[PDB]
């Protein structure tokens, strides 16, 4: 009786990581989202795999 | 008086009614960025007598005449992004149906 | 100088369509692969390509939503647009029109193909519809991009523009994105002993291989040029 | 500048003595001066000539 109607309105946010986030793995281990750098600082591997 | 969603917020920025349809609820899958206003409830405000001051406020601007709260739904703090859909539920007896 | 032994880039061959292999002349150790290094850097961070900008579909005007005979969704749709790639002309800022209709499978071949735009994979995926009422047709900018930007980015520059209807993604804007620099030594018998080095690039197509490996060069020349002053 | 930036302007370089000293650049760009930096480092100790 209060309302005579009522309006739900919904709005769906999307999300990438940010600085500081956690990481979590089923071998229990947790870990905290630290710092990307540029590819180029991650070591390349022999096929040059950063 | 209830607070009807018309978009017709009494002292309202032209852009805030620019997103609400005219149900006073917005269109759909729109986009809030801020705290945008979607819904505009128009919540009754107390009336006044000739308040002759106010007789030529309503004269000049009018429109008002702070009988209207303004029961808006606007778009809260740090709450922006894309509106995926909405519901609307109305209680029987009322039916204006205007989306 | 002191018999520097200058090298030059040769056997340069292009293993693929937006992959190479490109070798040099030998040159001295120590900084061979640093050049390989800071020329995969360079390259990498100052890499100009053309992508997409933004986007208009008529049936998907605002966020996100299912339509009769469509597939996949409004940025599921912008991801296999993506799993196309756009080379650009000299002048970017291109606009294509994906549009079509029928039952086929859905192929590169159906959009507006014009002379500052090409495209490559034309057997790229685009969530073929199902009914043959449904009638894709979007219009998507296409931009040359040196870099990644948000998408929330761009909130500012349009504030009454880019309403419902007009889209607006980020990106990442990196031509190349693939590329080794592997430093040997070879290709010195005469003089003293020097590094042969072979450049394996592997791009998005937009850029050649060469061409894109003197800019990279070119740009990290101009910058050796402050450390002068 | 195609992701061109620009280059470090002021190339302040304070030296405490004739035998030690320290330079500074100016913004370079992201990732730039580190490897710039490691790569002049690598060329200046893989090759520095003179006469001994």
């Amino acid at each position: 009786p209060g309302v005579l109607k009522i309006v739900k309105v919904y709005l769906a946010v999307k999300r990438r990581i940010q600085p500081g986030d956690k990481m979590a793995g089923r071998h229990g281990n947790k870990g905290v989202i630290s710092k990307i750098n540029p590819i180029e600082d991650m070591p390349y591997d022999e096929n040059g795999t950063p | 008086g209830p607070e009807e969603i018309t978009a017709d917020i009494p002292n309202v920025g032209e852009a805030a009614l620019s997103k609400l349809d005219e149900s006073g609820i917005v269109y759909i899958g729109a986009e809030v960025t801020g705290g945008d206003i979607l819904v505009g409830k128009v919540t009754p405000k107390g009336e006044t007598q000739l308040t002759p001051e106010e007789k030529l406020l309503r004269a000049i601007f009018g429109e008002k005449a702070s009988d209207v709260k303004d029961s808006s739904l606007r778009v809260p703090n740090g709450v922006s992004g894309t509106v995926i859909d909405v519901q609307v539920f109305t209680r029987d007896g009322v039916e204006k149906d205007k989306r | 100088v002191t018999e520097f032994l200058k090298p030059r880039l040769v056997d340069i061959e292009q293993v693929s369509s937006t992959h190479a292999k490109v070798t040099l002349e030998p040159l001295e150790r120590g900084f061979g692969h640093t050049l390989g290094n800071a020329l995969r850097r360079i390259l990498l961070s100052s890499m100009p390509g053309c992508a997409v900008t933004e986007v208009e579909i008529d049936g998907v005007l605002h966020e996100y939503s299912t339509k009769e005979g469509v597939q996949e969704d409004i940025l599921e749709i912008l991801l296999n647009l993506k799993g196309l790639a756009v080379r650009v002309q000299g002048k970017d800022e291109v606009i294509l029109t994906l549009n079509k209709s029928g039952i086929g499978p859905v192929t590169a071949a159906d959009i507006t193909h014009d002379g500052d735009v090409e495209i490559v994979k034309p057997q790229h995926v685009i969530c073929h519809l199902t009914d043959e009422n449904a009638s894709i047709s979007m219009r998507i900018k296409v931009q040359r991009g040196r870099g990644y930007v948000p998408a929330s980015t761009r909130i500012h520059s349009e504030e009454d523009e880019r309403p419902i209807g007009r889209l607006l993604v980020d990106a990442c804007y990196s031509p190349v994105e693939r590329i080794a620099y592997n430093v040997e030594a070879a290709r010195v018998e005469q003089r003293t002993d020097l590094d042969k080095l072979v450049i394996e690039m592997e791009t998005n197509g937009t850029i050649d291989p060469e061409e894109a490996i003197r800019r990279a060069a070119t740009i990290l020349a101009e910058q050796l040029e402050a450390f002068v002053d | 500048s195609v992701t061109e930036f620009l280059k470090p302007r002021l190339v302040d370089i304070e030296q405490v003595s004739s035998t030690h000293a320290k330079v500074t650049l100016e913004p370079l760009e992201r990732g730039f001066g580190h490897t710039l930096g490691n790569a002049l480092r690598r060329i200046l100790l893989s090759s520095m000539p003179g006469c001994a």
